[PDB]
């Protein structure tokens, strides 16, 4: 029983959380379950099912637990909109999520709302601190649509080592999220000088100018893409593609139309 | 006399099965998704632009999968051509996928239904060793598989089993008949696997930015000039060799291993009618340009395949959380939520129940190979051929759950035996200076669009109606809708309720027998209902 003890939920999401979380490097995700933490709670992985794993639930809440939540919590018209085992995603969580030491809210679905939280959210879901808010829960925001698996596991292992990281005033630990992509953009050089491509299909663009007038969000979003890659080859600006701003919260309604400023 | 067993685990998302048994049996089942998100609500009054970057959402399993659905819906409405090496781009990235995809699909989601982990704690490692060896022509020594061993033991021996906490085969279960030697094999490379799927997404994010969620489509082509660096294509192909020579030298070789002793799953889980719209086009406006090939089968019957008709197209939400119970083709598709409790008014279902001339139908990996079968696509007559001789069995044991799982496999490999094609062919247009990605593209006053896409889940469709350059209807009608949605109207079973009944249940308790069949649909339930 030596390993700490780790809960994952899954709620309002795509899954595309818990698949980032895969792509780990260093440690790999074998590691990271056999070595590092106890994984005694995820749906995707586990080999038993039905009133097996729900009982497997019960028992490691009892214990000392760090609770991982993925994708929003449906709260319109009662909550019925998103189920497992019959109950309520939300009384799911509120059972859970207030008994560990540490809450993790994974992806921007489960921070601030995300993709179902758009306009008009006809499932009335809401992140996490502001369903379980009232209740005490006071989550990590891992912002990302999906996070760097690096944030999530950075932020585990800080927890287990050296406690709570400092936050911003959206709940996202400043050690990743404390400076914009653009701070950090090898492009930065073209858009200050006003250099910048009109059309996807410009000699500009395939001289890789800055994307600003193409609707990049860089300049608004508080991520580490450009510095930390994804899966140790690429990020979207360098796939000659805008940021959309997948960190910030809202982005949905408050970042498109995508393509323009 | 019932059976519940929510939430089904090792899927994608929120499904609960209920079944009814008589005499051991399965008698009569439902499938239930218990999620609702409602995408194309979100996405009406919206810019088509937009539209792949919210669709992409559908699911971070099948990632990039609806944002090339979507730019294929608006590429269509809107009647531009985009350039080769975009559809070169675009079909190198789904190759990879389908690549990574199957691969964790087997090993992680779908093996521990066969394999009892606990049980290779009582393997001989040297004999699994030298069987390890018998089946694939990459070399195994004893020692790795006596770490293997050691791994599991410090496992059990914590008391921490952790996703392997209450499994079935905890303690015995007479549906795992996997000798010992099999069951380490199994979980060295489940292990294994878990490195290979790393290398097979990275290969996808040169091309796509990133995975999960690709960022390098837009109407009119792709943006990642970058990727065409000899670099970075190098990059991909050193990548895609090692995933390939896994697939074709590990995963094969298990899955053919472990099915040879469940034969007997070739007589469980039988259904009939199967569709794909193909694959990997040259001509984004011609299905029969496609790699793999469109075609419809009715009934089993091999010796005819018609072709795939979107016009003959409904979905049906009479037993499902929506408004009354018309049905519509996707381009008038009406997505009015309106719960009523498990069951209410006979309701049980968040997913709408597609149905293609009124009749339900199986699509995916094992639709997928039976068309081109039937067709003589050589590449899978190969394959196909090996399975079967393999098993030992003719074509008939290819409907069944058994045939589900090969048939999975089949398709991984004749994917990956592809991609270096399309590889060179970019390449060779890289060098010779041609290098255009994209192609510039005006809304018509008012149009109407479809893209058509084979996800390793089977036929995806997204369906535009668009107006001045805003979304008046955008539908997703997807592969798990069609296989894990309700009834329809005429009370007709889904391709997964009627795999369902027949089903003999060991232990009630324990039922993985359900499992078997349900994960070889491979489910994914944010896709199905979105
Ligand atoms: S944050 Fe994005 S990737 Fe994660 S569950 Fe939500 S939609 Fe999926
Ligand atoms: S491409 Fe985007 S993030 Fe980079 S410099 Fe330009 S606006 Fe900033
Ligand atoms: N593959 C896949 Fe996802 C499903 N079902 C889609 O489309
Ligand atoms: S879209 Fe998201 S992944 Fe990074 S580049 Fe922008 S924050
Ligand atoms: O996964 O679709
Ligand atoms: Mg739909
Ligand atoms: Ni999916
Ligand atoms: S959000
Ligand atoms: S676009």
């Amino acid at each position: 029983k030596k390993r700490p003890s780790v809960v994952y939920l899954h709620n309002a999401e795509c899954t595309g959380c818990s698949e980032s979380v895969l792509r780990t490097v260093d440690p790999y995700v074998d590691e990271l379950i056999l070595d590092v933490i106890s994984m005694d709670y995820h749906e995707t992985l586990m080999a038993g099912a039905g009133h097996a794993v729900e009982e497997a639930l019960h028992e490691a809440i009892k214990g000392d637990f760090v609770c991982v939540i993925e994708g929003g919590i449906p709260m319109g018209d009662g909550g019925y909109w998103g189920k497992v085992g019959g109950r309520n995603m939300y009384d799911i969580c509120a059972e859970v999520a207030p008994k560990a030491k540490a809450v993790i809210a994974i992806g921007t679905c489960a921070t601030y709302g995300g993709v179902q939280a758009a306009k008009p959210n006809p499932t009335g879901t809401v992140g996490v601190n502001e369903a379980l808010g009232k209740l005490g829960v006071k989550a990590i925001n891992i912002a990302g649509c999906p996070p760097n698996p690096m944030n999530f596991v950075g932020t585990v292992v800080h927890l287990l080592t050296k406690g709570m990281p400092e936050l911003d005033k959206q709940g996202r630990p400043v050690m990743f999220f404390g400076e914009t992509v653009h701070d950090n953009c090898p492009r930065l050089k073209h858009f200050e000088a006003g250099e910048f491509a009109t059309s996807f299909g410009s000699p500009e663009a395939k001289k890789g100018y800055c994307l600003y007038e193409l609707g990049c969000k860089g300049p608004d979003t508080y991520n580490n893409c450009p510095k930390q890659l994804f899966n140790q080859v690429n990020w979207p600006v360098q796939a000659g593609h805008p940021c959309i701003a997948c960190s910030e919260p809202n982005f949905w309604d408050l970042y498109s139309p995508f393509y323009s400023a | 006399n019932k059976i519940v067993v929510d939430p089904i685990t090792r899927i994608e998302g929120h499904l609960r099965i209920e079944v009814e048994v008589e005499g051991g049996k399965i008698k009569n089942a439902w499938s239930m998704s218990t999620l609702f998100r409602g995408l194309e609500m979100i996405l009406k009054g919206r810019d088509p632009r937009d539209a792949q970057h919210f669709t992409q959402r559908a699911c971070g399993v099948c990632t990039y999968v609806h944002a090339l659905a979507s730019v294929r819906a608006v590429d269509n409405c809107v009647g531009v051509k985009i350039p080769e090496n975009a559809t070169l781009m675009r079909n190198l990235t789904m190759g990879a996928q389908y690549m990574h995809d199957h691969l964790v699909h087997f090993y992680h989601l779908h093996a521990l239904d066969w394999v009892n982990v606990a049980n290779a704690l009582n393997a001989d490692p040297a004999k699994a060793a030298r069987l390890a060896n018998d089946l694939s022509p990459r070399k195994t020594t004893t020692e790795s598989l006596k770490a293997v061993q050691a791994k599991v033991k410090a496992l059990v021996e914590s008391g921490q089993l952790g996703i392997f906490t209450n499994a079935y085969f905890l303690g015995g279960h007479p549906a795992y008949v996997l000798p010992a030697e099999v069951d380490l094999i199994a979980t060295a490379h489940y292990l294994e696997a878990l490195r290979v799927q790393v290398k097979a997404a990275r290969a996808m994010a040169i091309f796509g930015a990133k995975n999960p969620h690709t960022q390098f489509t837009v109407v009119g082509g792709c943006t990642n000039y970058d990727s065409l660096r000899p670099e970075r294509i190098a990059e991909f192909r050193k990548l895609y060799k090692e995933v390939r020579e896994f697939i074709e030298q590990v995963y094969i070789t298990d899955l053919l291993a472990v099915a040879g002793f469940y034969k007997n799953w070739a007589g469980i889980g039988k259904t009939s009618n199967f569709l794909t719209c193909g694959e990997f086009p040259t001509d984004e406006y011609d299905l029969n340009s496609r790699y793999t090939p469109q075609g419809v089968i009715w009934g089993n019957d091999l010796s005819k395949v018609d072709d795939f008709n979107p016009d003959l197209i409904e979905e049906h939400v009479k037993y499902s959380w929506y408004e009354g119970a018309d049905a519509h083709h996707p381009y008038k598709g009406v997505t009015k939520p309106k719960w009523t409790e498990f069951h209410g008014e006979d309701r049980y279902s968040w997913m709408k129940a597609p149905r293609y001339k009124g009749e339900a139908f199986e699509v995916g990996p094992l639709a997928s190979v039976l068309v081109a079968y039937a067709k003589k696509h050589e590449p899978t007559v190969k394959a196909v051929d090996l399975v079967l001789k393999t098993l030992g069995v003719g074509p008939e044991a290819l409907f069944s759950t058994l045939g589900r799982t090969a048939a999975r496999g089949i398709q991984c490999l004749t994917a990956a035996q592809e991609v270096e094609v399309w590889l060179d062919k970019l390449e060779a247009n890289v060098k010779a200076g041609k290098d255009d990605l994209y192609t510039d593209w005006q809304y018509p006053t008012e149009s109407q669009g479809v893209g058509f896409v084979n996800a390793p889940r089977g036929m995806l469709s997204h369906w535009i109606v668009q107006r001045g350059g805003k979304i008046e209807n955008f539908q997703l009608v997807v592969p798990s809708t069609w296989n894990l949605g309700p009834r329809c109207a005429e009370g007709k079973l889904s391709a997964v309720e009627q795999a369902l009944i027949g089903t003999p249940i060991a232990d009630p308790k324990r039922p993985v027998e359900i499992l078997r069949t349900v994960h070889s649909y491979d489910p994914c339930i944010a896709c199905g209902v979105h």
